[PDB]
């Protein structure tokens, strides 16, 4: 999996790849890892799908009850704390890494990481899943504060694509969603329009010279293509 | 007239008399007034002293329930106190479970629900207090009353107890769109001093608290140099 969320001024963007795998074989190539928790709060799920589906469903059930009582839209910090507690109480029984992000009028766009073990950290961006370890340096090198909604969607799409081109365990579609004072905006990019893959990157077009012909010179030139 | 011995029973007219009687405790207790202002809420109560040899701070009717919220118990004091502990558990619950200071409307709802339940089981009796709730959380200044029935209502200004019909007449002459926490502390104290009966209760002091923008939205007894 590769999940991430990024804050921009006024909102957040959440992004994810679309693959569910048993290790070597893809059982679903079109999952939806961006799960809705309330009108403007979503989470990005990584780890066991069974666990993170059950905890998201449970977190959503609690927040809908709380919003009816209070009669108010719910703040991101509430979503994050409810989830966190579920992730902490069950830490030994699950495999889950979660990102909760959202928009609310009191604190704007916010992002919480809730990794394995059930800590909860409030950030400007968060990465998660197996594919995350390829993006730290990407973000360190290329990410900036101050990005608009449109810059941030585009940047997320390009990060996911970099991750999933090198991570065997990520791949497929790129889904995003942008949450802000206006209406939720979702987007799905098919693999055939991905902004990056190694298959289309010109520095990987020409093949390594692993198979030179039997020759009378130590000079290396081209791969042998036809029998002698 | 066996119909008035348990609160698990309607009377033939649809009344619940155990709850009426408990309301009578409140109506014969001491007089409290409150005011919801532009910048906060102020409460004032009159403590009838049973003895000149009490330390000051004895039988306090105003208690903090959370950093930003407090209650003034009118009626029987120990009943009121059980209501204060529930109110604190609720306030704590909201910070623990939902990461938010409890909203004032929600805290009052939960107090009502709590008082209501002792109106329905043969084994318990209604509470013999009303509880004024004063809050100033993300929903702004709020003043609610819960009563022994469990009815909860929001107010701009209010008065409970024996003086309450006159105090209500004076609270009607205020102006609730302008008045501040500083002016109210003065005016409410004047109303408790006028509705006070001198024949019957010779020893009293006034208690007064507030949650305002001055106090950095912390519920607290007002500093004693302002009466």
């Amino acid at each position: 999996t590769t999940i991430m969320a990024v804050a921009f001024k006024g909102g957040v963007v959440l992004a994810a790849d679309s693959r569910t795998s048993t290790g070597t074989y893809v059982v679903n190539r079109a999952s939806n890892k961006l799960t809705k928790l309330a009108e403007k709060i979503y989470c990005c799920r990584s780890g066991s799908a069974a666990d993170t589906q059950a905890l998201a469903e449970q977190t959503a059930n609690y927040l809908e009850s709380y919003e009816i009582d209070t009669s108010k839209p719910v703040n991101v910090t509430t979503a994050a704390n409810i989830f966190k507690k579920l992730c902490y109480m069950n830490k030994w029984n699950i495999s889950a890494g979660i990102i909760v992000a959202g928009y609310d009028p009191l604190n704007g766009g916010s992002v919480y990481s809730i990794p394995s073990g059930g800590s909860c950290v409030k950030l400007d961006y968060a990465l998660g899943g197996s594919g995350s370890i390829f993006l730290y340096s990407f973000f360190d090198a290329n990410y900036k504060t101050g990005m608009s909604k449109e810059e941030c969607v585009c940047f997320c799409q390009r990060a996911v694509a970099h991750a999933y081109s090198r991570d065997g365990s990520s791949g497929g579609l790129i889904r995003t969603i942008a949450l802000h004072q206006g209406e939720p905006e979702d987007m799905t990019i098919p693999w055939t329009k991905t902004p990056y893959c190694m298959e289309k990157d010109p520095k990987y077009r020409d093949l390594a010279v692993q198979n030179p012909p039997f020759s009378s010179s130590a000079k290396i030139t081209v791969n042998q293509s036809r029998s002698e | 007239t066996e119909h008035d011995q348990s609160t698990d029973i309607f009377s033939a007219d649809g009344r619940v008399f155990q709850v009426e009687y408990a309301c009578k405790a409140v109506d014969n207790g001491s007089t409290a007034v409150a005011a919801c202002c532009t910048d906060g809420v102020v409460v004032a109560v009159e403590k009838i002293l049973t003895s000149r040899m009490l330390e000051e701070g004895s039988n306090d009717r105003i208690h903090a329930v959370d950093r930003q919220a407090g209650v003034c118990i009118c009626g029987m004091l120990p009943d009121g106190r059980a209501v204060v502990s529930r109110a604190r558990a609720e306030a704590e619950n909201s910070r623990d479970v939902f990461a938010t200071p409890i909203p004032g409307s929600v805290l009052a709802s939960r107090i009502g629900e709590f008082m209501h339940v002792y109106t329905t089981h043969y084994a318990y009796r209604p509470f013999g207090c009303s509880v004024i709730i004063a809050s100033y959380a993300d929903d702004g200044p709020q003043l609610f009353v819960s009563d022994p029935s469990g009815t909860v209502a929001g107010y701009y200004g209010i008065a409970l107890g024996k003086g309450k019909t006159v105090a209500k007449t004076e609270l009607e002459k205020l102006n609730f769109k302008s008045i501040t926490c500083d002016e109210a502390v003065v005016k409410l104290t004047k109303i408790l001093h006028d509705v006070h009966d001198k024949s019957k209760d010779k020893l009293y002091e006034l208690e007064v608290a507030w949650v305002c923008n001055k106090s950095n939205c912390v519920f607290q007894h007002v500093p004693n140099d302002m009466i």
